[PDB]
RNA sequence: AGAACUGGCGAUGCGGGAUGAACCGAACGUAGAGUUAAGGUGCCGGAAUACACGCUCAUCAGACACAAAAGGUGUUAGUUCAUCUAGACAGCCGGACGGUGGCCAUGGAAGUCGGAAUCCGCUAAGGAGUGUGUAACAACUCACCGGCCGAAUGAACUA
RNA sequence: AGCGAAACCACAGCCAAGGAACGGUUGG
RNA sequence: GCAGUCAAGCGCGACAUUGCUAUACCGAAGCAGAAUUCGGUA
């Protein structure tokens, strides 16, 4: 537990091989997941209120 | 529903550029059509500031053709449509500058490989590559690579071993209303 | 079956105002009585004339000039629904004005749930040339050499049992 | 509503396409690939013996989606038959070496005694990198996905731990 | 909760409504033939698995006015504007600059750890900078244009 | 082994929805 | 709750906003390991 160990390890070795592609795919899928949640799901009312506030 | 979920200039800028091109055509002593390829902006600005008697008139190719005249009947000036199919300096001087001007730029070249410059200089002079760009070397560059990916790799390493020279296809005379063949590279 | 009627009224002319404006309009209705009622309603709404001082000068039926000619009809419709009233424009490729207005009424009752009670036919006009149509679904039938099949025809059966295993080929 | 929407598929001289009821077959230098599309409800035509049309009549956006994806699937099959597809994965480990033996078995992954096995549906060839090649894109791609998905670092920090096998390169065999 | 006026009930059978006090028609001698109301026409249930135009896949639809203001990359139709053969949206390539590393802040921060203005020169196009990133440079970038591209596209609203 | 009642008795004990907690027509 | 700015729309009115008064399996966290927290299935 030093001042910065995870960051040091990442700099020395790097992130995961598919981290960028996986993150981009997750971001793309979030668009469809938002619609699925809106059409699905108390929880549904809260999600609708949050979306309206956004 | 279910769609693909500074400000733009607009047609006013196009009209203004068309009017400016017409004014340049009817004012400047000489008119040139620079079929320049990809150019680093400093090169364009260096050419512009080389002489104060010329203006680098540019724009959309179709827009410029319309100003020059896409048809014989629509020509702004006599025989101007032939050029379509902006300097007050001496024609000989301008053509000599075009034929002699050359600038460094990023294929027949061979590159052998890491460091920022790509190993073209000793290790002590060179600097190690920034680790933040490591994913680029694999995802895009897939990594000797030379004997578009090659150009991108060369640009990343900053190896400006190539050169560029301005090329012109034709030149138009204002008062004479004629086109002279001056194909140079 | 709808029908086209022409109705004119001049509000029972009185002293100092002979032959008033003589409002004229075309009304689509299934019978003369409905046409007269719709004309009265339109006069009351758009104009200040009511049946109390109104008068039906004459009612006539208009027959389409070319009942066998295909036309593209542009219709301006103002209709009322649960929300506020608003204007509407639609294009119909039909043969006669009566058929076009009937199809428009059917579509309004189907899509917008608007029925004959709250639908007004402002104007019906014919689109002469192509490229004046502003609706893609109408431009669909204007393509040169238009050929298409009719897959999966719904053949009708006159008997409960059929020893053939019918095929829907066309 | 669209009266008729069609998509075009090219037929190179090196391949032959025989089309019957929706089942589709492709023959070429690398072999033969066949697929079933009886659930896609599209029609095919032989316009000039060199181009194949897929069209849908009186089909909306829902049907237009399948109409367009038919062209993509046929193009993928043709490309695989003509040239094939190649997939590669990288071996990364910090302390425990990873040993892989061909069914493909993964041993000594993160010091796990259990040997993870991924059935082979596609060929295996060889740096510390695997090479997978097969006529069918789906088979090789699914095999690579299964290989990547068996090395799950459960109850561990995702960023800190990088051990596993992941897809690295894609391309044609040629 | 208590009052004022007004239509059915109550003294009332029949058809329809899974049954029915606040629902529709119809208010009654015993019979034959015929025509209808409400209500119905896939079976139970006597009557068309009728026609025509559109709509909806609902993982607890639908065929019964409060919780209903809004949400959905679900679908079918309309209204107001912007771009548009002076080249529509989209996808790739290129340019994406000079004072400059603006001023202050400095252990190093150069557009992107922070505070306050946002300029000229320009060029078809540069926010003294929309983001990723390094203790700082480095590298990519969108907005802004050009090139390869080829017709309608985009933003907001109504059913 | 023999003799031998009484309380009570309109109708009665397999259940699901709703007909003023009324409960005693569509199904299992 | 009280009082003020709001303002898509219809003097009323939207999201913000100013003073008091069990087990098991998955996704995220600066998860270095363990431990732990938040969400989902049940």
């Amino acid at each position: 537990p030093q001042n910065d160990y995870i960051e040091r390890h990442i700099k020395q070795h790097g992130k995961r091989l598919d981290h960028e592609e996986r993150k981009r795919k997750r971001e793309a899928r979030e668009s469809h997941k938002i619609s699925e949640r809106a059409q699905k799901l108390w929880k549904g009312k809260q999600f609708a209120k949050k979306r309206y506030a956004e | 529903r279910s769609k693909r979920s500074t400000d733009k200039k607009g047609r006013e800028n196009k009209e203004r550029i068309f009017d400016e091109v017409r004014e340049a055509l009817d004012t400047y002593r000489y008119v040139w059509v620079l079929h320049l390829d990809d150019v680093r902006t400093p090169v364009l600005q260096e050419i512009r500031t080389s002489w104060a008697g010329s203006k680098l008139i540019m724009g959309k190719r179709k827009v410029l053709q319309k100003a020059l005249g896409e048809k014989r009947e629509e020509e702004y000036k006599e025989n101007l449509y032939q050029l379509s199919k902006f300097t007050d300096e001496d024609v000989n001087t301008v053509k000599e500058y075009f034929k002699s001007y050359v600038r460094s730029d990023y294929a027949p070249l061979t590159f052998t490989i890491v460091y920022s410059r790509g190993g073209q200089i000793p290790a002590e002079e060179d600097v190690p590559m920034i680790h933040s760009l490591e994913p680029t070397m694999r995802n895009k560059f897939e990594i000797l690579v030379c004997t578009v990916r090659q150009a991108l790799i060369l640009k990343q390493f900053g190896i400006a071993a190539s050169e560029f020279k301005v090329k012109v296809s034709a030149y138009y005379d204002n008062d004479s209303s004629t086109v002279e063949s001056t194909n140079i590279n | 079956h709808f029908k086209e009627y022409q109705v004119i009224g001049r509000r029972l002319p009185t002293e100092s105002v002979p032959e008033p404006k003589l409002f004229r309009m075309r009304i689509f209705a299934s019978n003369e009585v409905i046409a007269k009622s719709r004309y009265w309603y339109f006069l009351q709404k758009l104009h200040k004339v009511k049946k109390a001082s109104g008068e039906i000068v004459s009612i006539n039926q208009i027959n389409e000039a070319h009942p066998t000619k295909v036309k593209n009809f542009g219709v301006w419709v103002r209709y009322d629904s649960r929300s506020g009233t608003h204007n509407m424009y639609k294009e119909i490729r039909d043969v006669s004005r009566v058929a076009a207005v009937e199809t428009l009424y059917q579509d309004m009752a189907a899509r917008h749930r608007a029925r004959f009670r709250s639908i007004h036919i402002l104007k019906v006009a014919e689109i002469e040339k192509t490229a004046d149509v502003k609706r893609q679904y109408v431009k669909q039938f204007l393509t040169k050499d238009l050929k298409f099949p009719l897959p999966h025809r719904v053949q009708k059966s006159t008997k409960t049992f059929s020893y053939k295993r019918p095929s829907t080929f066309y | 509503k669209y009266i008729q929407t069609e998509q075009q598929i090219e037929v190179p001289e090196g391949v032959t396409v025989s089309i019957k009821s929706r089942i589709v077959k492709v023959v070429g230098p690398r072999g033969t690939l066949t697929k079933n599309l009886k659930h896609i409800d599209v029609t095919f035509t032989k316009v000039n013996n060199q181009l194949i049309k897929v069209a849908v009549h009186n089909g909306g956006r829902k049907h237009v989606a399948a109409l367009r994806t038919v062209k993509s699937l046929v193009d993928n099959m043709i490309t695989g038959v003509t040239k094939g597809y190649k997939y590669k994965m990288r071996y990364v480990y910090a302390h425990f070496p990873i040993n892989v033996n061909i069914f493909i078995e993964v041993r000594n992954f993160l010091g796990d005694k259990k040997i993870r096995n991924v059935p082979v549906r596609v060929t295996i060839e060889f740096k510390d990198e695997i090479v997978l090649s097969g006529n069918s894109v789906e088979d090789v791609s699914q095999n690579a996905a299964d290989l990547q998905q068996i090395c799950r670092v459960r109850n561990k920090d995702i960023r800190k731990f990088l051990d596993g096998i992941y897809v690295s390169h894609k391309g044609f065999i040629t």
